[PDB]
């Protein structure tokens, strides 16, 4: 929500390369910026399935 | 944040009194928005510590006064805790040295006292 | 040296950051003292 | 008084950019500029004009330090 | 040897003050050092680090040597600060085997370290003078004569003097005087004719300088270890061959010196003359005494020699290592039951086994006894050999035999005490300061009873006292006060566990 | 990140590096390889020299030592992971002065 | 790709810009044009003075659309991003107090890093002011193609925004153009006349 | 009332170059030390004087102007003795909430000391009969931050007599 | 195969043997005593140095009647070295 108005029509678009969240009364963002995993690491990693991660 | 020396120097009200006008008239003639509105605190606990020192009877000092009368205190081989407290409080009845006054015993003799008075009241 | 510098990233010794720089602000080194009464 | 008398380019980078940064931060102007809404440009004409109030801390290897005002130095 | 230090750390704290302890715990974790880089790396002011170095050097906790160009450097005797745990018990054995003005003496000696024989005797009598009452005052005779037999006991010795600083090079002196030791006057007394009554401490030239004495712990030991082996003896065997033993031992205190694999000989006859005459037993009852007690698996004492009648001698070290042995084996019953303790007592009797073999012999059923030999394993108490069928060492084709070290395990014994001391007393000034608040409450509440007892003592101060709010908390008082003699009776008993394994490790030690 | 279709931007090599400690642009350096690259916040404590967080230090359970620095993400990293390693890098702070 | 060379000596930053390059004579050879798309992106953080809030108004007046403007406003007080896309701009145009961040678009003056992927010597990567032009590839003066060692046949090029005023003076001050026209190795001027104009 | 040696390091930012700098670092230090209490120290008051004021620095990056100032400070830290007058600004059961004036409330002084008339039923009473004087014992100081005061002091009432006041 | 436990062990595990309890008679209470009384008599000693106090308030007069006197030991300087005297 819009931590001064108080709106909750906060949208999500896609920026120049940037994702974020930002309200469309006051224009004012809330959270900026997304952390993904990239394919050089994802490569590297094993996946765990739950059948295998409980025992 | 270091701290050198807690009781480097000791200090009566006297000089307070006058660090506190002197911050007083300095704030009122320089006076910031900003500044207050950051720390308000400093404006209030000057009022209330000069108001405090007003309503005490540290008003008519100067320093000519203090330094007679440490002066005068010094022959009696009095400690500077007592006339410390002697020259805040301003005792203007023998009772208050006779009784107020740690350490009465063997410091009286009876005769001291009225050169006590006498010297406080001037 | 340099490297440790980039890596915990703070200015390098060489360069810009071998002198250091003083503001030339209106004061008096100092500043006279305010004389003591009872001591 | 032993270093050399001119001002070299580190220096100048130094002082330009601590003044831009200063300026960037509301500071006082004193060449009283005429239109320039670049801070760096704003430090530029202050170095021309030589009233910069910024003096150079040089400090030697062995611990000795000197101080040299911007109109002391010589610019180029 | 972090316990080590951190007990003696401990100590020094207790014992001496904060500004000292800190100087005592850098020379024994540095070693040997001057007294600039001293002053240096603790970061005190350098008087106070002459103050600890004195007052150590004068308890004999440090020692000073020199070295190049005339420097002195002090290294501090760990060894020395851990027996200092152990003046209780020193205390207690000079009180049974003498009166208590040994008693005193011996307090005295080792609260100052360093001591001339009027000022221990004046001390003794201005102590002692407050002890009896009815007017009457002692003299300095009976405490000379007191001190005279403490010294031909060796109980006590004279500590090192500094040479005569005339006859040796007269001129320039170096920085330390060099204090030597001489086994001439090792146990002399000079005369000391002067003589005086304590006085009761009313509150209302020296013969002797340059002489100092100070109880020498070697004779505390060695008593110690006598009475440790006459118990062992007579739970063994009988009384009767406890009392043989001791007078055995007291007069082989003499010929023998502290570290020897045997006594000197003894015969039989000797033996017998200097029994005493409490017991009326003949030269062939104590013949067949002593043939049996050669006879005994564990060898106590042994034959050695044939001539005088019946010679025998004793086995200081076998002795050792046999209370080592039954020091182990009861806290491993202690800490593991009694079939753990059959399963040591059995690897221990046989130099290699396996755990069949085990199983065979200690008659316990499977996955029991390899739990128990695990659980011994995992806290240093056996070692596996290991012998390889091939220079890979792999698990899967190599043997596996359990084996018991016994320096290893005094060793890791001795540590553990340590450790366990040091949290002892670690616990003890915990729950001292936290409760400080009602021991101030106490100690005011009684000061106002101590104060006026007897001059201005009216009786509307007694119903007054109790009835502050320390009345509901006296419980949580008596349970400190008997937490605090747990613990310090704890520590007193550990300490007689430590002094055995200290004694059965040195014993081991040529020092080559 | 790396890709251009991944949204990654250009990369600084060793040479870039290397081109600006030649120019003694010491402050650009520290713009590009530190602020606008992995800039990050962290909490050290002067006492024992670990890393804390939000002002608190979780060794000695205290923070009055504890204060706030700046560096690279990329070094807190390779200090996580050093002492994972039993490597323990103690950082002894001090005044800027 | 470990830690200390993948992530240590050389890592990844942003506010940088990779397009390919073409021959501009009409430029100065400290000049450096930069394409409207690049420029809409590429942002820089300016703090609101007593000189320049004119400018910043009329930038924040324009949005993000238009190509002189800026993208995010960071109040003082509060450590707050409005977007210009949405809200009256206006209003926060006429609410811009002293110490305010803006980032503003790339505009004519801005001093910007140029450099190419293999960096042989220190002149591989040079300051230049920045211009901006309605194509969308990078041009400047050939007179400093000799240091880029390029010869515009499809080679990409960098370009990097420092994001300091003290970064991007020491970019002005040392790695000017003008003040790098001869190589530290010999003395022999690079930056000089190429085909096409000895000719 | 005594002085304290203090040596901090003063940020003053660009925008305040026209002040004076002996006045902007006066103002500053009472800013940042107004009714507030040092540890092991007692509650400062405010700025004596400054005694000694070293070269300004510019740091490379915030770029304001920073400086180590040597200074006297006011203090409140009496001496285990002094004798203070302080007005009675409420009262418990277990003691009275004396406070000095206008200047803190830290004064609790118990109602254990003086002679055995001393009771406090709730309704402000002060001390059973047979501008107050103020005896004060022992300092106290604790920390306040534990988790991701610190002085109030006992006072002692002796058999002052008190003529003009019970 | 060992099972998975969802609860790490306590912090004090309990074991089924327990301490020996002390021994006890003449001898240990004596020990006790004397501990005590050592520990009691050996800090007013003048070798149990404290550490100096420290930021002294002021001067009064009834510090002379306050003052903490206790008599000092000389150490014997003949046997110690020269590097120690105050
Ligand atoms: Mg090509
Ligand atoms: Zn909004
Ligand atoms: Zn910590």
């Amino acid at each position: 929500r819009c931590p001064d108005c108080g709106s909750t029509e906060l949208v999500e678009d896609s920026h120049y390369s940037q994702s974020q969240l930002v309200c469309s009364d006051c224009g004012c963002v809330v959270t900026e910026g997304v952390l993904t995993t990239t394919f050089s690491d994802e490569g590297n990693l094993r996946e765990v399935t739950y059948s295998r991660s409980t025992g | 944040m270091e701290v050198k020396d807690a009781n480097s120097a000791l200090l009566s009200n006297y000089e307070v009194f006058q660090l506190l006008t002197d911050l007083k008239e300095q704030r009122k003639e320089s006076g910031k928005n900003k500044h207050s509105s950051g720390q308000q605190n400093l404006n209030t606990i000057t009022y209330e510590t000069l108001k405090y020192i007003s309503k005490t009877p540290c008003r008519h000092q100067s320093p000519e006064i203090v330094r007679e009368f440490l002066t005068a205190l010094k022959s009696h081989k009095l400690t500077k805790a007592e006339k410390l407290q002697l020259l805040n409080h301003r005792p203007v009845t023998a009772v208050e040295i006779q009784l107020m006054v740690e350490e009465s015993e063997e410091r009286l003799t009876e005769e001291q006292i009225e050169a006590l008075l006498h010297t406080v009241t001037s | 040296g340099v490297s440790e510098c980039i890596i915990m990233g703070i200015p390098m010794n060489i360069g810009t950051g071998l002198f250091k720089l003083l503001h030339k602000a209106d004061r008096d080194p100092n500043p006279p003292k305010r004389p003591l009464i009872f001591d | 008084r032993i270093t050399t008398p001119y001002m070299t380019k580190y220096e100048r980078a130094r002082v330009l950019g601590t003044r831009a940064l200063q300026i960037a931060m509301c500071a006082p102007v004193m060449v009283e500029l005429e239109g320039e809404t670049d801070p760096l440009l704003i430090a530029m004409k202050e170095l021309k004009a030589r009233k910069i109030p910024i003096i150079i801390r040089r400090y030697l290897p062995d611990g000795s330090y000197e101080d040299w005002g911007v109109d002391e130095l010589i610019i180029t | 040897t972090q316990a080590e230090i951190k007990l003696c750390s401990l100590l020094l704290q207790e014992h001496f003050g904060e500004i000292v302890e800190k100087i005592g715990v850098h020379l024994i974790r540095t070693g040997s050092q001057p007294l600039r880089v001293i002053a240096h790396d603790t970061g005190t002011s350098l008087d106070q680090v002459k103050k600890a170095l004195c007052v150590l050097v004068q308890h004999n906790l440090v020692s000073y040597q020199v070295h190049k160009r005339g420097v002195v450097e002090y290294e501090a005797q760990c060894s020395r600060v851990l027996r200092m745990l152990r003046y209780p018990r020193y205390i207690y054995t000079t009180k049974t085997l003498y009166s208590d003005t040994g008693e005193l003496i011996v307090e005295e000696l080792l609260l100052n370290g360093k001591l001339t024989m009027s000022a221990v005797v004046k001390k003794v009598a201005d102590r002692l003078t407050e002890t009896m009452e009815d007017g009457k005052t002692m003299d300095y005779a009976e405490v000379s004569n007191t001190f005279v037999r403490l010294a031909d006991t060796h109980f006590v010795q004279r500590c090192p003097s500094v040479p005569t600083t005339e006859n040796s090079d007269p001129g320039p002196p170096p920085p330390a005087p060099t204090l030597v030791i001489n086994e001439k006057d090792m146990y002399l007394v000079p005369k000391l004719s002067l003589i005086g009554k304590g006085k009761r401490r009313r509150s209302s030239p020296i013969p002797d300088d340059g002489i100092y004495w100070q109880a020498n712990l070697d004779r505390f030991h060695q008593h110690f270890r006598d009475q440790a082996i006459v118990s062992a003896v007579a739970n063994r065997m009988d009384q009767t061959s406890s009392e043989i033993v001791r007078t055995m031992l007291r007069m082989s205190e003499i010929t023998t010196s502290s570290s020897a694999p045997f006594t000197q000989p003894l015969s039989s006859n000797e033996i017998f003359r200097s029994l005493p005459v409490g017991y009326n037993i003949s030269k062939q009852v104590l013949d067949q005494y002593l043939t049996l007690l050669a006879d005994d698996p564990l060898e106590f004492v042994g034959k050695s020699g044939d001539s005088g009648g019946g010679m025998y001698v004793i086995n200081l070290h076998k002795a050792l290592a046999s209370l080592a042995t039954a020091t182990l084996e009861s806290v491993v019953q202690e800490r593991f039951g009694s079939r753990c303790a059959r399963i040591f007592r059995l690897v221990l009797q046989k130099k290699h086994i396996e755990q069949k073999q085990v199983e065979d012999f200690a008659m316990i059923p499977a996955k029991e006894a390899k739990d128990m030999l695990y659980k011994m394993l995992s806290e240093n108490f056996m070692s596996l050999q290991e012998i390889p069928k091939t220079p890979d060492h792999a698990p899967s084709r190599t043997f596996y035999l359990y084996t018991v070290n016994i320096l290893s395990a005094a060793r890791m014994l001795l540590h553990r005490c340590y450790k366990s001391i040091a949290n002892l007393i670690e616990r003890r000034q915990f729950e001292t300061k936290e409760n400080k608040r009602l021991l101030e409450k106490s100690q005011r509440v009684e000061a106002i009873i101590a104060s006026m007892q007897a001059t201005g003592a009216e009786e509307a101060q007694l119903q007054e006292i109790e009835e502050m709010i320390t009345a509901p908390e006296r419980q949580q008082l008596e349970t400190l006060k008997r937490n605090v003699n747990k613990l310090d009776a704890s520590e007193i008993q550990v300490d007689e566990t430590i002094f055995l394994l200290e004694s059965y490790i040195e014993c081991t030690m040529k020092r080559q | 990140t790396e890709g251009r279709s991944r949204d990654g931007g250009l990369r600084l090599g060793e040479m870039e590096r290397d081109c600006l400690i030649g120019y003694g642009a010491s402050m650009l350096l520290l713009e590009r390889l530190m602020i606008s690259s992995d800039a990050f916040e962290v909490d050290v404590c002067g006492q024992c020299g670990l890393l804390g967080y939000s002002g608190w230090c979780h060794y000695c359970k205290s923070s009055c030592h504890v204060s706030s620095l700046r560096i690279p993400y990329a070094c807190k990293l390779l200090f996580q992971e050093l002492q994972s390693m039993n490597i323990i890098p103690r950082l002894k702070l001090s005044k800027y002065n | 790709q470990g830690r200390f060379r993948g992530n240590l000596s050389g890592k990844r930053v942003d506010f940088s810009g990779r397009t390919v390059i073409s021959p501009d004579p009409n430029l100065r050879i400290d000049e450096v044009a930069v394409p409207v798309h690049v420029a809409k992106i590429l942002t820089f953080p300016e703090k609101v003075n007593k000189a320049n809030i004119n400018f910043l108004r009329k930038l924040v007046q324009n949005g993000p659309e238009v190509h002189p403007g800026a993208n995010f406003i960071q109040q003082r007080h509060t450590q707050m991003k409005r977007f210009l896309k949405y809200g009256n701009r206006e209003k926060m145009a006429q609410e811009l107090k002293y110490g305010d961040i803006v980032e503003r678009h790339l505009i004519d003056g801005d001093v910007v890093l140029f450099n190419r992927q293999p960096s042989l010597h220190k002149l591989s990567i040079m300051a230049h002011l920045a211009r901006v032009k309605p194509h969308r590839t990078f041009r400047f003066n050939e007179c400093v193609c000799t240091p880029y060692n390029a010869d515009f046949d499809g080679d990409e090029m960098n370009l990097h925004l420092p994001q300091t005023e003290e970064a991007k003076a020491e970019a002005l001050v040392l790695m000017g153009t003008k003040a790098n026209l001869v190589t530290p190795r010999n003395g022999e001027p690079l930056i000089a006349a190429i085909q096409d104009f000895l000719t | 009332f005594v002085l304290v040696e203090m040596v901090d390091t003063v940020r003053i930012p660009p925008w305040q170059f026209e002040r004076k700098l002996n006045d902007s670092i006066a103002e500053e230090l009472n800013k940042k030390l107004a009714n507030k209490v040092v540890y092991n120290v007692g509650l400062c008051i405010c700025l004596f004087d400054i005694t000694k004021l070293e070269d300004a620095y510019v740091f490379p990056g915030d770029g304001a102007s920073h400086t180590k100032v040597h200074f006297r400070c006011v203090v409140f830290h009496p001496f285990l003795d002094e004798i203070l007058i302080g007005k009675i600004k409420g009262c418990s059961p277990e003691g009275v909430h004396v406070s000095l004036g206008f200047f803190d409330d830290i004064l609790i002084p118990p109602e254990s000391l003086q002679q055995p008339a001393k009771f406090d039923e709730a309704e402000q009473v002060w001390v059973w009969e047979y501008g107050e004087e103020i005896r004060f014992r022992v300092v106290d100081e604790s920390f306040v931050d534990t988790s991701p005061y610190t002085l109030v002091g006992s006072i002692s009432e002796p058999g002052l007599g008190l003529l003009s006041w019970w | 195969l060992p099972d998975v436990v969802l609860k790490p062990p306590p912090l004090f595990p309990d074991t089924d043997y327990k301490p020996v309890p002390l021994k006890t008679g003449e001898g240990e209470e004596y020990m006790l005593a004397l501990k005590q009384e050592l520990r009691e008599t050996m800090k007013r000693m003048p070798y149990f140095i404290e550490t100096p106090e420290e930021r002294q308030d002021i001067e009064r007069y009834s510090k002379r009647y306050m003052k903490v006197y206790k008599e000092e030991w000389i150490p014997d300087w003949r046997r110690l070295p020269r590097e120690m005297m105050p």
